[PDB]
RNA sequence: CCAUUUUUGGUAAGCAGAACUGGCGAUGAGGGAUGCUCCUAACGCUUGGAUAAGGUGCCUAAAUAUUCGCUCAUGAGAUCCC
RNA sequence: AAUUUAAUUUCAAUAAAGCAAUCCCCUGAAAUUGUUUUCACUUUCUCCCCGCACUAAUGUGGGGAAAACUGGCUUUAUUUC
């Protein structure tokens, strides 16, 4: 009978680590010419190396790497023990982690820079433009509010 | 080498724990207790709700895990110390010379004069927060006690170092004060 | 003062013989060999045991008698004399010589090479 | 240049890499301030730095010792040998480089008010495993007689104090600007309001 | 082409046969797999065990077949046991040892890394007697037993090292190791 | 006269004496921190290329590269000839 | 940055079907100069029982059951999901 007693539990459990090297976590890869991509780890091979999957979207193949390449990510959704590429993609667009993780900071940090290194010079010309007129009100509204 | 270690380590009953920043605090009837874990590789967590202190250690190797019972069994001891205070019983030995036992500083200071009748004086402060008491029960027993099992064992150690003398045979030559027992109060 | 016999191990040098060519060669000093109950047989024998080199540099007489007299008195306290036999499996034969022309003969060594038992007990 | 001094915060790394990339950037010509040159830390135990110090202090020139070899005692001089060590200090562009560097031990105040940098790669728990022994070159000096590290210590928590003040006036500040930014993405213009929501700012 | 990048040595079975001769009409034939880094050096390996097993040598004998083996499932966990037989300063010591892989030619690799590693023992004085796949539960070492449980997770036990790009010299504020 | 391998005398020797070949001598550029003999390689004068031996924290030109091990030393250890 | 037609136990999905339930793709363990026959091995964020919160963990140690969601195979179409 072990249903009795849950109140106190989710009352009083926080636990500092978080983010735990456990099947089905959203991780960033950091290293090799897949960096900067997104992707599972699916299952674990030893201690150094995982088996990575990336998602259909982020595109980095099934494959062995170390686990020193990655950045794992908040995120985790259950799996079962092994992939399969169909199972995965229903899953993850069932789950929608990708919006998950765009909501999340660190996923708006990613996107912000992107768009910004890609712009054109008449975009990055109204940037500055607008962050000029900004200023101009700003230093206005100082001065009005001494 | 293991992929987990850990250790549950037993209710402090009546006494306050406080496990942050690396420097573990327990306080209770008979003080409170400061010691460091910071250089320590352990995530050691007070467990809080039904008590008791949880020590886990992630991808550990045997050093590690050793230093793991030594925290639990120095917690252990922590708790101890605050809920009914250490007594290191020093007896005295002495064959014939008069060893004239002055506790001065208000129970902090054991001066000694006169072992093997040397007409020398030894002075031995005691360590910061530990008490020296002589003892009504027997004549040749004197009391080291504290919170902190530490002080008053290095404490009568330093004691019983100070007396003893170097040169010569030392096997019929037996004088001197001696750690007999240690206890609680 | 008489060598440091640590010169012989090394064999180094072309092979010499005690023969005709010595005209007056110095005797081993091992000459004892073997103890024990010599008359034995494969029922008796159930137990046979074999000291290899493996180092494989040359072995003084001296050595020989000392190592085996010291295995004997072992053997002799341990399981009493007629329990046993020790046998010296490999014998003395390459003539040494030393300077103070070529040297006179003062030294006399065994040959080791590969895979060689040195007793048997 | 690539920046008009860099200024280094000692705290936390370890000498030989801090020193030996110093050293390539003070060859291609940047002058850079190390500021809190007595938090460096040396990979070796009290023990065993305290023992090689020793044998340098046993070194000597035997017919004259005022023309010998140097035991200085300075945290910064120390740090400043070490990097001479790693120039080529009897070539010119070698006591160029010398030059160029500039050591202090603690924070002065025309550093003070400027800002302080560190090297990522020199970082002790970067480079050197948690559990292995290690030294502070200040508490090292100090272990071998050559304490400076109460005065320090007494000047940075002074220090430290105001510097605590200037940076909760500094976060007030900001947090006002960022009152008066927000309240005047409404004064501007919708369509290039929009454009800098777009791409972030 | 793939983008793929560490990693490389390879299996082969290699099938050979004595020349055949009047004395002879109907040569022995002998079969083997061999783990090299290729086709050259896997019928040398061949050839140095035809040499030491039996009296052919390579100009007595004929090649029947060489064909590179490609594991079944790429991405799949095997436990491989394999037995070695390597050379010490003073002579040779067997080992059997377990390596958990998707790949048999990784274990290989580990297998190698471990000897050169843990002994100093170099590629010459290695011999490999058979790499197979061995049931969880039959396992003898400890460091493969652990993987074999039913729940694993770490906290993050590994530095960042991130691109090239971001390796500079100078850093703002102090970092941290890794997030908790 | 020097080196490898084979080798005789001599406790041994950067000792005495050889064999086969290659060097040095009479010949050098690059490496071996350094160096007559080791390694790479033999040279008109120049430009460009790509490498060798050899390296790639700084001195000092290239990686604070990747990848799996092992290692803490109150005198750790660091590359043939050395 | 690519690209052609070959070669050599490549795949992976797509959405409709089946087949067996530690059973199958596999891989184990067994009984002269042949094959073949036996039972061992998946999951689970399913359920129950004991420990009753005992955890490294949104759980958990032990004992059992459950299924085919999970995976495997046979198919039938499909490749710019």
């Amino acid at each position: 009978v072990e249903l009795t007693e849950e109140e106190l539990y989710i009352s009083k459990k926080n636990l500092l680590f978080k983010r735990f090297v456990e099947p089905g976590r959203l991780c960033l890869i950091e290293y090799g010419p897949y960096a900067g991509k997104l992707c599972f780890i699916v299952d674990i091979v030893t201690i150094t190396r995982v088996i990575v999957d990336g998602a259909f979207i982020t595109g980095v193949p099934r494959m062995v790497i170390p686990l020193k390449r990655l950045k794992l990510l908040k995120e985790r959704i259950k799996i079962n023990k092994n992939c399969k590429s169909g199972f995965l993609r229903k899953t993850v667009n069932s789950t929608k982690v990708l919006e998950e993780f765009n909501n999340s900071k660190l996923g708006k940090k990613m996107i912000i820079k992107k768009k910004r290194d890609e712009a054109t010079d008449f975009e990055r010309f109204q940037v500055y433009f607008a962050k000029r007129e900004l200023k101009k009100k700003m230093t206005t509204i100082k001065n009005k509010k001494n | 080498k293991t992929i987990v270690s850990t250790q549950k380590v037993l209710i402090p009953e009546g006494v306050k724990v406080a496990i942050n920043a690396r420097k573990v605090t327990v306080s209770g009837k008979y003080g409170t207790l400061r010691r460091s874990f910071r250089h320590l590789p352990i995530d050691i967590r007070l467990n809080k709700l039904k008590k008791y202190i949880k020590v886990v250690m992630w991808f550990g190797v045997p050093d590690s895990l050793a230093c793991i019972r030594t925290v639990c069994t120095h917690l252990k001891n922590m708790f101890t110390g605050v809920t009914k205070k250490f007594l290191y019983k020093m007896r005295l030995v002495h064959a014939h010379f008069p060893i004239n036992s002055n506790i001065v500083d208000n129970n902090t200071r054991i001066e000694i004069r006169n072992y093997l009748g040397e007409k020398s004086v030894r002075f031995v402060k005691a360590l910061p927060g530990v008490v020296i008491e002589k003892s009504p029960n027997v004549k040749d027993e004197i009391y080291v006690s504290g919170a902190d099992i530490e002080n008053v064992s290095l404490t009568a150690a330093l004691i019983h170092q100070s007396v003893l003398c170097r040169n010569k045979d030392i096997r019929k030559f037996l004088d001197g004060i001696y750690v007999s027992e240690v206890t609680t109060v | 003062g008489r060598r440091p016999a640590r010169c012989y191990r090394y064999c180094k040098n072309k092979p010499y013989p005690k023969s005709r060519y010595c005209r007056g060669v110095p005797d081993p000093k091992i000459r004892i060999y073997d103890m024990g109950r010599k008359k034995a047989d494969v029922n008796e024998f159930s137990g046979v045991v074999h000291l290899v080199s493996y180092e494989y540099e040359q072995i003084s007489s001296e050595a020989l008698e000392a190592a085996r007299i010291s295995a004997n008195k072992y053997m002799i306290t341990n399981c009493g004399k007629d329990n046993f036999h020790l046998r010296v499996r490999i014998h003395p034969f390459h003539v040494l010589r030393i300077n103070k022309a070529f040297g006179k003969p003062n030294g006399v060594v065994a040959r080791v090479d590969i895979g060689q038992v040195l007793l048997s007990i | 240049m690539y920046k008009k001094e860099y200024v280094i915060d000692c705290k936390g790394h370890l000498l030989g890499r801090l020193a030996s990339l110093i050293a390539k950037e003070l060859l291609n010509g940047q002058r850079i301030v190390a500021v809190r040159c007595e938090d460096i830390n040396i990979s070796g135990s009290l023990y065993r730095n305290k023992l090689k110090y020793q044998e340098f202090l046993r070194l000597r020139t035997n017919t004259n010792p005022k023309k010998g070899p140097l035991h200085l005692r300075e945290p910064s001089k120390i740090l400043w040998r070490c990097v001479r060590g790693m120039l080529p200090h009897k070539t010119y562009k070698g006591q160029l480089a010398l030059k160029k560097l500039k050591v202090c031990v603690g924070m002065p105040a025309p550093y003070d008010k400027k800002k302080k940098y560190v090297l990522p790669s020199a970082l002790r728990a970067f480079r050197l495993k948690k559990h292995r022994r290690y030294c502070r070159l200040g508490t090292l000096s100090s272990r071998v007689g050559w304490n400076y590290d109460t005065l320090v210590k007494k000047n940075e928590v002074l220090r430290k104090q105001v510097s605590k003040a200037y940076y909760k006036k500094k976060v007030n500040n900001l947090n006002e600007k960022k009152e008066i930014k927000t309240e005047a993405l409404n004064l501007i213009n919708p369509e290039q309001r929009q454009v800098l929501e777009n791409f972030g700012y | 082409i793939d983008n793929s990048l560490n990693t490389n040595i390879h299996q082969y079975h290699i099938v050979g046969r004595a020349i055949p001769t009047a004395k002879d009409k109907n040569p022995n034939v002998y079969r083997m797999c061999i783990f090299a880094k290729n086709d050259t050096n896997a019928k040398s390996r061949f050839w140095y065990f035809m040499k030491k097993i039996n009296k052919l040598k390579k100009s007595n004998g004929e090649l029947l077949a060489c064909e590179q083996i490609k594991e079944r499932f790429p991405l799949r966990v095997k436990n491989y046991g394999v037995l070695l037989r390597y050379d010490s300063r003073t002579g040779t010591h067997n080992m059997y040892k377990e390596f958990r892989d998707t790949t048999k030619e990784g274990a290989i690799a580990q297998l190698y890394s471990e000897m050169a590693g843990r002994h100093r023992a170099r590629a010459s004085s290695i011999n490999i007697i058979r790499i197979s796949e061995i049931s969880s539960s039959l396992v003898r070492r400890p460091h493969i037993k652990q993987l074999l449980k039913r729940r694993l997770r770490f906290p993050a036990l590994h530095l960042p090292t991130l691109q090239k790009e971001y390796r500079k010299k100078f850093a703002s504020k102090r970092p941290s190791t890794y997030r908790m």
